[PDB]
């Protein structure tokens, strides 16, 4: 439970755990998809696989090292995981890969394998994962002409068309020293990490900043893929939620483990504590559903999505739901918020503290690149005990009532109704 | 008339079905709007408005 952070002249994180087996290192830089534009879209993701290419995969697998990417909206990371006595070794494919093979991945043989790959990735996607092409789509409307908007593997148009100079500019633009965060999670030590790290120096490309922009912003609107083949309606519905690094970044959280996610064909599901559930179930609105506050560096989205076989209630479906969520302005009850804190802290906890320090690396690069140091998962439960009824209805009455909305779905969603009959649920009527 | 010519006889009962027939008309109206339920309204373009419905 321990968050080390130091800066020489990188920026070095690391949280150190005895027990673990395995050590992740890797960078992660403070730019993503939210940083490219919509002609260059997919940069980030291609550079991701080309990372992960045969070749550059290979060289690690002899050495005895993992190789692990992610590309998200606000960031962009590259791990490497290894074991705990081979900590040096990472290091040594890190910068390999990052100033010497920073043009041998880039070759005419490798790049046109990579990128014939990355398509029929996208494509895959667009044509069968519904569930997440419509929460792509939620971000692609709702933050429409701003950074959020951009999707994170890009467009196949952009993609197509993308060639090894686009990977260039970006790379001198973005992997930058000043906009990077050196990551270690697994059981190594911070002086152990620093040290290899401060030995070798070599600034390369040192003082030079990122380009700026315009700030994100919500507009509420929808986009509806309407599909009449596909054996179900898969949507999104949500308003603005909370940046990360805001007040009540856990007041909505908390708001969204009320409803919680839910899962029709799971017997222990069907009795959880959501009072939305007896209404959903008496005539089976929905196969599931699942409430979320995503958080970004500029702005956030707090909704849920649902996916169903019931194509003629598909209006119940969204009815009875937002009726719940006025309730979280008016009537929400002690005991719901209990139910909510108990719960949040299972889910939080699951999340920051799982086997794999892969994922320990992402959570903690993505918090020290925005906010400079990492809240510790004791001082998240000091808040999120902290919270009270009053908290959650200020947030609610403020977020959620009469306010825009975005939507999106794709499917069977003839009955999901016009705009602004699900915008006028976003309240009620009162003397 | 009932009787040789328009008189009160006459008068009496047209104000009575003067009253009546409202009522029935009222009924005409709901028969109206059932066969107009089953098929729906047509549109200007004299088509299908089959594929974009609003409430
Ligand atoms: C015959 C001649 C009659 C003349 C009388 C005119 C009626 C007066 C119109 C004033 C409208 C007052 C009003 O605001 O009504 C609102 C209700 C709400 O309808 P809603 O669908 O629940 O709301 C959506 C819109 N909100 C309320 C969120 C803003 O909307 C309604 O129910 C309005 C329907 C009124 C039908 C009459
Ligand atoms: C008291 C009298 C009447 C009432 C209350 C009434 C009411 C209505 C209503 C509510 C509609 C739907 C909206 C509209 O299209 O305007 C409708 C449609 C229609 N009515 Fe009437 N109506 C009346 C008399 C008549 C008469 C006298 C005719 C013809 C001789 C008629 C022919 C139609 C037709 C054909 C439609 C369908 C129009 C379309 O969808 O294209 N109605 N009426």
């Amino acid at each position: 439970a321990e968050v080390t952070q130091l800066s020489n002249g990188i920026v070095v994180a690391t949280e150190h755990n005895p027990s673990a087996h395995t050590a992740s290192v890797g960078v992660v830089f403070g730019s993503g998809a939210a940083n490219e534009n919509p002609y260059n879209n997919g940069v980030s993701n291609l550079w991701k696989n080309i990372f992960l290419s045969k070749e550059n995969s290979a060289v690690a697998a002899k050495e005895g090292l993992a190789l692990s990417s992610n590309i998200s909206r606000d960031f962009q990371s590259y791990i490497v995981s290894s074991l705990p006595g081979s900590t040096d070794k990472s290091l040594d494919f890190l910068n390999q890969s990052f100033i010497q093979q920073k043009a041998n991945l880039l070759s005419s043989s490798n790049f046109e394998a990579t990128k014939k790959s990355v398509l029929k990735q996208v494509q895959d996607f667009e044509d069968n994962d519904h569930p997440n092409r419509v929460l792509e789509h939620l971000h692609s409307t709702a933050f429409q002409n701003t950074p959020l908007s951009l999707p994170t593997r890009g467009t196949l148009e952009s993609l197509e068309n993308l060639v090894v100079a686009d990977l260039e500019s970006f790379a001198n633009n973005h992997f930058l020293n000043s906009n990077a965060v050196v990551v270690g999670t697994g059981n190594i030590k911070h002086e152990d990490l620093v040290n290899s790290i401060e030995s070798k120096n070599l600034s390369l490309q040192t003082g030079t900043k990122p380009v700026l922009k315009k700030k994100a912003a919500f507009l509420g609107s929808e986009v509806r893929l309407r599909d009449d083949t596909l054996p179900k309606a898969w949507i999104s519905l949500a308003v603005e939620g909370e940046p990360v690094n805001s007040p009540n970044y856990f007041v909505a959280k908390l708001a969204a483990q009320i409803f919680g996610s839910y899962n029709a064909f799971e017997p222990a599901s069907r009795l959880q504590g959501i009072k939305l559930l007896d209404n959903i179930q008496e005539y089976q609105l929905c196969d599931n559903f699942n409430h979320f506050s995503l958080s970004y560096k500029d702005s956030g989205l707090w909704g849920f999505s649902t996916a169903t076989r019931n194509v003629t209630m598909i209006d119940d479906l969204i009815h009875f739901t937002l009726k719940q969520w006025n309730r979280l302005t008016i009537s929400v009850t002690d005991t719901e918020v209990e139910r909510a804190k108990s719960l949040l802290k299972l889910q939080l906890g699951q999340l920051y503290e799982s086997g794999n320090p892969v994922n320990d690396a992402n959570l903690l690069g993505a918090e020290v690149l925005i906010k400079g140091s990492k809240l510790s998962l004791g001082e998240a439960f000091k808040k999120i005990d902290a919270i009270t009824v009053k908290d959650v209805k200020a947030w609610a009455g403020k977020r959620l009532w009469d306010q825009d909305i975005a939507i999106a779905g794709t499917g069977q969603i003839e009955g999901l109704l016009d705009y602004m009959r699900i915008r006028s649920d976003m309240s009620m009527m009162r003397w | 008339w009932g009787g040789f010519s328009v008189s009160n006889p006459t008068i009496q009962r047209f104000f009575a079905l003067h009253y009546l027939v409202p009522f029935i008309i009222a009924a005409m109206v709901i028969m109206h709007l059932m066969a107009l339920h089953i098929h729906g309204s047509s549109n200007p373009l004299g088509i299908t408005g089959n594929l974009d419905r609003i409430p």
